[PDB]
C-alpha cells in the first residue's frame, strides 16, 4: 500500500525530499500525515495533506522548514526538510488516515525512510561469505565499517527467507558500522543449492552480491 | 352439485394464472429496486467521505488564517 | 493540545492492562492507538468510539473519560509488549498529536538460554589484510548478556566491540560480537572460544583454523 523512498545521508544545513507511493486505490480520496521518530524515542506529528485540493497544514516545531506536496498523476507525496540539522536524524513515516469518514486514525503506514544528517562521509561496507561445514548448519554475509545506516541483507535475490536472521549492527569507536546476518538450515541440503548473498547500502549508492558454499 | 364447474375451473384459473405472472413479474422489480437501493447508498457513502474529506479541507485553509 | 502517558507499565501475564492517554482540551472521536514492536511501522489498533480496524484481536478496547483515552487490553499476551502511542487530533489547529509512548512490559518471564555461534575469518578477507571472528549470542530471555572472548588459553578483552540486546519478533533477544584482528595472529593461536554468561550458564563455540 504505501512504499517511500530509500534512506538518506545530508550535509547540516541541506535540505531532503521523501516520497512515499501509495498504491492500489483512489488517490483524491486519501488524507496524508508524516510522521517522523528520532531513534529510540516517540513518534512525533509533522504535517497533513488533503490530495484533492492540496491543502496542507503544518505542526509549528516545522513550519517554515517544511513542505508537504502530492501529485494524484503518480499516487504519490512527498515531503521536505530544509535547513537541515543534526536533531532531524530520524525515521520518516507516511501516514494515510480518513481510510473511512469516521476514521481519524493512520490506518496504513510506510515502512520508514532513515535520514541521517551528518557532515561527512558516505563509506561503503565490506561484504564477506562465511565458512560453511535433518541437524544443524549455518551460514551468512558479514558487513564491515561502513557509513551510515542502514544496511540491507537478503538471500538468493529475495527467494531464501525462511530461518533466517540478520543482525544488527555495532557502532564501532572509528564511527564506522558493521553487522552480521546468517541461516539456519539443515543438514540436508548443503552444496548443492546456490546461496547468493544481496546486500544494498543506497546512501553509498552500494548495491552487492555474494555467493557462498562449503 | 356439477354442472355449473364448466363455467368456474375455465374461468377463475386464468384470472388465478393472471396472477401467476403478474406476481412472476413483480419480483424482477423489488430486485430492480434493490438493484437501485444499492447503488443509492453506494453513492451516498461516497459522498458523505468527500464531505468529511472538504470539512478537514475547510479547517485546515481556515487554521491557516488567523 | 498535548497528550500524557505512564511512560510504562508492566502486567501479569493474562491480565487486564491499561494505558491512560491524558490532556487536555479533550478528543474523543479523533483519538487513536497504535501498537510499535522493535523495528516496525506503528499499526492502529483502535480508533474512535472504541473501534478495531480489521484483523485486530478482541482482547483491545478503546476507554474514555472527559480529558481520558485509556488503551484496554484483556487478559495480555506476551506477544502484546510492546510500546504504545496515543495520538488525536487540537480540534482548532487540526495538528496530529501523539502521546510519548508508553512501554508495555511483560518482564519476567518464560526464560530461554542464548544460543552462541562463531564463524571463522572469512578467507577472502585473509587475502585482505583482515580476519575478523564473529559471534552471534541469540535466542535468550532476559536481555541479560555479558561475554568474554578467548585466545588460545589467555584471557582476552581488548580489540573487540559488542552489541548491546535487542527484542526479537520472538520477543526473546539477540547480540552479536566480533574481533577485528591481523590475519596471522588467528592462524598462529589455534581454536577459539566465545565465554557468553547469562547470569548463570556459560556457553563456548571453538572453530579450527
Amino acid at each position: 500500500q504505501l512504499v517511500q523512498s530509500g534512506a538518506e545521508v545530508k550535509k547540516p544545513g541541506s535540505s531532503v525530499k521523501v516520497s512515499c507511493k501509495a498504491s492500489g486505490g483512489t488517490f483524491n480520496s486519501y488524507a496524508f500525515s508524516w510522521v517522523r521518530q528520532a531513534p529510540g524515542q516517540g513518534l512525533e506529528w509533522m504535517g497533513s495533506i488533503i490530495p484533492i485540493f492540496g491543502t496542507t497544514n503544518y505542526a509549528q516545531k516545522f513550519q517554515g522548514r517544511v513542505t508537504i506536496t502530492a501529485d494524484e498523476s503518480t499516487s504519490t507525496a512527498y515531503m521536505e526538510l530544509s535547513s537541515l540539522r543534526s536533531e532531524d536524524t530520524a525515521v520518516y513515516y507516511c501516514a494515510r488516515y480518513f481510510d473511512t469518514y469516521n476514521n481519524y486514525g493512520f490506518a496504513n503506514w510506510g515502512q520508514g525512510t532513515l535520514v541521517t544528517v551528518s557532515s561527512a562521509s558516505t563509506k561503503g561496507p565490506s561484504v564477506f561469505p562465511l565458512a560453511p561445514s535433518g541437524g544443524t548448519a549455518a551460514l551468512g554475509c558479514l558487513v564491515k565499517d561502513y557509513f551510515p545506516e542502514p544496511v540491507t541483507v537478503s538471500w538468493n535475490s529475495g527467494a531464501l527467507t525462511s530461518g533466517v536472521h540478520t543482525f544488527p549492527a555495532v557502532l564501532q569507536s572509528s564511527g564506522l558500522y558493521s553487522l552480521s546476518s546468517v541461516v539456519t538450515v539443515p543438514s540436508s541440503s548443503l552444496g548443492t543449492q546456490t546461496y547468493i548473498c544481496n546486500v544494498n547500502h543506497k546512501p553509498s549508492n552500494t548495491k552487492v552480491d555474494k555467493k557462498v558454499e562449503p | 352439485c356439477c354442472g355449473g364447474i364448466k363455467k368456474e375451473i375455465e374461468a377463475i384459473k386464468k384470472e388465478q394464472e393472471a396472477i401467476k405472472k403478474k406476481i412472476e413479474a413483480i419480483e424482477k422489480e423489488l430486485s430492480g429496486i434493490v438493484q437501485q437501493q444499492n447503488n443509492l447508498l453506494r453513492a451516498i457513502e461516497a459522498q458523505q467521505h468527500l464531505l468529511q474529506l472538504t470539512v478537514w479541507g475547510i479547517k485546515q485553509l481556515q487554521a491557516r488564517i488567523l | 493540545i498535548e497528550l500524557t502517558q505512564p511512560p510504562s507499565v508492566s502486567v501479569v501475564p493474562g491480565q487486564t492492562a491499561r494505558i491512560s492517554c491524558s490532556g487536555d482540551n479533550i478528543p474523543y472521536e479523533y483519538a487513536s492507538w497504535y501498537q510499535q514492536k522493535p523495528g516496525q511501522a506503528p499499526v492502529l489498533v483502535i480508533y474512535g468510539d472504541n473501534n478495531r480496524p480489521s484483523g485486530i484481536p478482541e482482547r483491545f478496547s478503546g476507554s474514555n473519560s472527559g480529558n481520558t483515552a485509556t488503551l484496554t487490553i484483556s487478559g495480555t499476551q506476551a506477544e502484546d509488549e510492546a510500546d504504545y502511542y496515543c495520538a488525536s487530533w487540537d480540534s482548532m489547529t487540526v495538528d496530529g498529536v501523539f502521546g510519548g509512548g508508553t512501554k508495555l512490559t511483560v518482564l519476567g518471564q518464560p526464560k530461554a538460554a542464548p544460543s552462541v555461534t562463531l564463524f571463522p575469518p572469512s578467507s577472502e578477507e585473509l587475502q585482505a589484510n583482515k580476519a575478523t571472528l564473529v559471534c552471534l549470542i541469540s535466542d535468550f530471555y532476559p536481555g541479560a548478556v555479558t561475554v568474554a572472548w578467548k585466545a588460545d588459553s589467555s584471557p582476552v578483552k581488548a580489540g573487540v566491540e559488542t552489541t548491546t540486546p535487542s527484542k526479537q519478533s520472538n520477543n526473546k533477544y539477540a547480540a552479536s560480537s566480533y574481533l577485528s584482528l591481523t590475519p596471522e595472529q588467528w592462524k598462529s593461536h589455534r581454536s577459539y572460544s566465545c565465554q557468553v554468561t547469562h547470569e548463570g550458564s556459560t556457553v563456548e563455540k571453538t572453530v579450527a583454523p
